[PDB]
C-alpha cells in the first residue's frame, strides 16, 4: 500500500509569518487518467475535516490564498503564505491514486510562545475511594508550553510503567498553552504496602526534574 | 452550503453489526462519488471504500471484505455503510466525505454495560500551602459510554478550569479528571463544587471538594 | 486555476500600424487587462503596471480612430473600403474594453448602426464586401465553408455585446439581432464545421435559441466532451472551444464547463504569435468569463480517481 509521511509532526507558528509543510508518498500519485489525487485537509479538534486542496495544487471554493499546494511525483508541500489563529489544527495529506486510499499521520500546526513550566501539582487518593478497594494518584500539570512533557511515577523510588493513563488538553485560546493529567492506579493492598508517592516532571521550561510527592498516611 | 448529515453514535457489542448513514445536501447527488474513512480516538485516519451513486457500484479496503456493505438510497439523498462482525479495534469515528466530509459517527464497540460515574475529590492532604495559588479538582471514574460533562459552582466557575479527554482503563470503563487553580486564601472559606453529568446512565452528581486537613 | 500573469507578460504590446495592425497589437492588450482585473492579479503582479497597460488601450483606441470612416465603418486605410468583419471586431474590442477606457458611444454605437443598415441582408445574413488584408487575424472565419453562418455569427456576438450601450441609441438594433438569430437558426442544424458549430452555438445561446436538437447538437459535436476541433490548425480549435465555452456558461451548462476548461489549460496557450488574434481574445475572454461565472466548478469528486476495483 502507498505510504505517505508528512513532516514535520508539530509546527508551531507566529501569527502573520509563513508556514510550510511536506507530504512524501512511497511512490508516485500520477494516476493513468493523468490526473494526481494529492489531497490536503485541515481538522480542528472534535471536528469533520475542512478540505483544503486537491489535485495537488487547487484551493477548494472560498479556501484563502494564504493558502498554496505544490509537488509533483512523490513529494508535495503546503504553503501558509501569513498564518492566522483560524489556521491551527492538524493538517493531514491523502492520496486518492492508488488502492487502498491512504493518509498521511497529520502536522500538528500550533501558535508558538514562550516558554512556560509546569505548575505541578500531585493529589493522593481519597477515603471514599480507597473504601471501595482502589487507590488512584493524580498528577497534574499545568498551564505549560511547549507540549512535550514527560511524568514519571515512582512508588518507594521504583520506576513505575504501565499502570498509569494520561491526557492533555487542546492549546488554550487565550495563553496557548497546554495543560496534562495523569492517573496511577492501584489496588488499595499495593497502595498500602508502599510509603513515597512521587510524580517526576520533565519539561523544557525547568532546569532540572521537578518531584512532587507525599507520604501515604502523612499529611 | 454543502452538508452531509450523519447518524448518532452506537454503541455495539463485540460480533455486533452497525449500519451508519449519511444524508446530502446541497449538491447533485448523483455526481459525486462517496468515500466512508474512519478514525480511531488519537489516532489517523484509515479509508473504508467507496460507492459510485450514479451506478451502484462499490470498491472497498481488502481488509474489510465480507464485513462492510455500501449502498445509496438516491430518492433521500442517502449513504450507508454496514460494518459487521464489530471487534474492539473498529471504536472510531467513521466519515463520509463526498468530498465534504459529514460530522462523523463514533461507533463504540465493546462488552461493557452503561453505568454511571463515581466522583472523587482530587485535593491537597491540607489547606495549608506556600504557594499563592492551589489545584483542587475532581475525578469522574469508571464510567460507561461517553460522554460526561463537568462544570464547576453551576457554572459560575470557568476561569482557571481543566477538564481533560477521558481515558478506556483495561476495566473497559472511562475516568476522566477536572481540575481549577484557585487563591490559596480562598481555600475552607470559598467552596468548589464540580457538576457532573452522565446522560446515558441518568447520573447527576454534585461533589464539593475539600482538604481532609487545616 | 487562475493562469498566472508572469505567463501573460508579452501580452502587453503597444499597438501601432494601420487599420488592422493597430487592433492586431490593441488586442492581447486589452484582453490581458480584462483577465488579470476579473482574476485579480494586479497587487502580486504589480499594481503599477496596470497604469501603463491602460495607456497603451488609450493609445490603441486614439489610433483606430484614424481609421474611421465618415460612415462609422472601419478599413486598413482611409481609402478602403470599408470590412464588415473589422468593423465588427472594432465593436467587440471596444464593447469589452468601455470599463478600461472612456470608449465615444457615437463610434460604438455608429458602427453598430452601419453594420445593421449597410451590410445585412433581407433573411439577416452579414455580408463582408471588402475582406480584410490580414486574413490571420480572422482566425476560423478564414475556412471557405460555412461563411454565410460564420460571419453572421461573428457580427451577431459583436452587436450582442454592444446591446447594453447601443440599444437606447440604434433603434433598428432589437430587429437585426432577431433577423440574425433566425438565419442561424434555421440553418444550425445543417452545419459540419465545429468551428461554426461553436460560434454560432454561442451566438444563439445568447439570445436564449440554443436549445431542443440545436443544443444536442452543439454539444455531441464536443469531442470527449472538452473540445470543439476540426481536422486543421490547432488555433482555430482553442478559438472554437473559447466560443464553446462562452456558449455552455450562457447556457449555465456548469457540469459540462470543467473539462472543457482542463482541456483548455492543458494546451498552455498564453497567446500571442503570427495569426494569434482571434484564439487570444476568444480563449482569456471566456476563462474570465468562467473565473467570473463559475470559478473552480467541480463536477463530481476530484479527491479521488473514476476507478472501482471489485475484487
Amino acid at each position: 500500500d502507498v505510504v505517505m509521511t508528512q513532516s514535520p509532526l508539530s509546527l508551531p507558528v507566529t501569527l502573520g509569518q509563513p508556514a510550510s509543510i511536506s507530504c512524501k508518498s512511497s511512490q508516485s500519485l500520477l494516476d493513468s487518467d493523468g490526473k494526481t489525487y494529492l489531497n490536503w485537509f485541515q481538522q480542528r479538534p472534535g471536528q469533520s475535516p475542512r478540505r483544503l486542496i486537491y489535485l495537488v495544487s487547487k484551493l477548494d471554493s472560498g479556501v484563502p490564498d494564504r493558502f498554496s499546494g505544490s509537488g509533483s511525483g512523490t513529494d508535495f508541500t503546503l504553503k501558509i503564505s501569513r498564518v492566522e489563529a483560524e489556521d491551527v489544527g492538524v493538517y493531514y495529506c491523502w492520496q486518492g491514486t492508488h488502492f487502498p486510499r491512504t493518509f498521511g499521520g497529520g502536522t500538528k500546526v500550533e501558535i508558538k510562545r514562550t516558554v512556560a513550566a509546569p505548575s505541578v501539582f500531585i493529589f493522593p487518593p481519597s477515603d471514599e475511594q480507597l473504601k471501595s478497594g482502589t487507590a488512584s494518584v493524580v498528577c497534574l500539570l499545568n498551564n505549560f508550553y511547549p507540549r512535550e512533557a514527560k511524568v514519571q511515577w515512582k512508588v518507594d523510588n521504583a520506576l513505575q510503567s504501565g499502570n498509569s493513563q494520561e491526557s492533555v488538553t487542546e492549546q488554550d485560546s487565550k495563553d496557548s498553552t497546554y495543560s496534562l493529567s495523569s492517573t496511577l492506579t492501584l489496588s488499595k493492598a499495593d497502595y498500602e504496602k508502599h510509603k513515597v508517592y512521587a510524580c517526576e516532571v520533565t519539561h523544557q521550561g525547568l532546569s532540572s526534574p521537578v518531584t512532587k510527592s507525599f507520604n501515604r498516611g502523612e499529611c | 452550503q454543502v452538508q452531509l448529515v450523519q447518524s448518532g453514535a452506537e454503541v455495539k457489542k463485540p460480533g455486533a453489526s452497525v449500519k451508519v448513514s449519511c444524508k446530502a445536501s446541497g449538491y447533485t447527488f448523483t455526481n459525486y462519488y462517496i468515500n466512508w474513512v474512519r478514525q480511531a480516538p488519537g489516532q489517523g485516519l484509515e479509508w473504508m471504500g467507496v460507492i459510485n451513486p450514479y451506478s451502484g457500484g462499490t470498491s472497498y479496503n481488502q481488509k474489510f471484505k465480507g464485513r462492510v456493505t455500501m449502498t445509496v438510497d438516491t430518492s433521500t439523498s442517502t449513504a450507508y455503510m454496514e460494518l459487521s462482525s464489530l471487534r474492539s479495534e473498529d471504536t472510531a469515528v467513521y466519515f463520509c466525505s463526498s468530498p465534504y466530509w459529514g460530522q462523523g459517527t463514533l461507533v463504540t464497540v465493546s462488552s461493557a454495560s452503561t453505568k454511571g460515574p463515581s466522583v472523587f475529590p482530587l485535593a491537597p492532604c491540607s489547606r495549608s500551602t506556600s504557594e499563592s495559588t492551589a489545584a483542587l479538582g475532581c475525578l469522574v471514574k469508571d464510567y460507561f459510554p461517553e460522554p460526561v460533562t463537568v462544570s464547576w459552582n453551576s457554572g459560575a466557575l470557568t476561569s482557571g478550569v481543566h477538564t481533560f479527554p477521558a481515558v478506556l482503563q483495561s476495566s473497559g470503563l472511562y475516568s476522566l479528571s477536572s481540575v481549577v487553580t484557585v487563591p490559596s486564601s480562598s481555600l475552607g472559606t470559598k467552596t468548589y463544587t464540580c457538576n457532573v453529568d452522565h446522560k446515558p446512565s441518568n447520573t447527576k452528581v454534585d461533589k464539593r471538594v475539600e482538604s481532609k486537613y487545616g | 486555476g487562475a493562469v498566472d500573469a508572469e505567463r501573460l507578460k508579452h501580452l502587453i504590446v503597444t499597438p501601432s500600424g494601420a487599420g488592422e495592425q493597430n487592433m492586431i497589437g490593441m488586442t492581447p492588450t486589452v484582453i490581458a487587462v480584462h483577465y488579470l482585473d476579473e482574476t485579480e492579479q494586479w497587487e502580486k503582479f504589480g499594481l503599477e503596471k496596470r497604469q501603463g497597460a491602460l495607456e497603451l488601450i488609450k493609445k490603441g483606441y486614439t489610433q483606430q480612430l484614424a481609421f474611421r470612416q465618415p460612415s462609422s465603418a472601419f478599413a486598413a486605410f482611409v481609402k478602403r473600403a470599408p470590412s464588415t468583419w473589422l468593423t465588427a471586431y472594432v465593436v467587440k474590442v471596444f464593447s469589452l474594453a468601455v470599463n478600461l477606457i472612456a470608449i465615444d458611444s457615437q463610434v460604438l454605437c455608429g458602427a453598430v448602426k452601419w453594420l445593421i443598415l449597410e451590410k445585412q441582408k433581407p433573411d439577416g445574413v452579414f455580408q463582408e464586401d471588402a475582406p480584410v488584408i490580414h486574413q490571420e487575424m480572422i482566425g476560423g472565419l478564414r475556412n471557405n465553408n460555412e461563411k454565410d453562418m460564420a460571419l453572421t455569427a461573428f457580427v451577431l456576438i459583436s452587436l450582442q455585446e454592444a446591446k447594453d450601450i447601443c440599444e437606447e441609441q440604434v433603434n433598428s438594433l432589437p430587429g437585426s439581432i432577431t433577423k440574425a438569430g433566425d438565419f442561424l437558426e434555421a440553418n444550425y442544424m445543417n452545419l459540419q464545421r465545429s468551428y461554426t458549430v461553436a460560434i454560432a452555438g454561442y451566438a444563439l445561446a445568447q439570445m436564449g435559441r440554443l436549445k431542443g436538437p440545436l443544443l444536442n447538437k452543439f454539444l455531441t459535436t464536443a469531442k470527449d466532451k472538452n473540445r470543439w476541433e476540426d481536422p486543421g490548425k490547432q488555433l482555430y480549435n482553442v478559438e472554437a472551444t473559447s466560443y464553446a465555452l462562452l456558449a455552455l456558461l450562457q447556457l449555465k451548462d456548469f457540469d459540462f464547463v470543467p473539462p472543457v476548461v482542463r482541456w483548455l489549460n492543458e494546451q498552455r496557450y498564453y497567446g500571442g504569435g503570427y495569426g494569434s488574434t482571434q484564439a487570444t481574445f476568444m480563449v482569456f475572454q471566456a476563462l474570465a468569463q468562467y473565473q467570473k461565472d463559475a470559478p473552480d466548478h467541480q463536477e463530481l469528486n476530484l479527491d479521488v480517481s473514476l476507478q472501482l476495483p471489485s475484487r
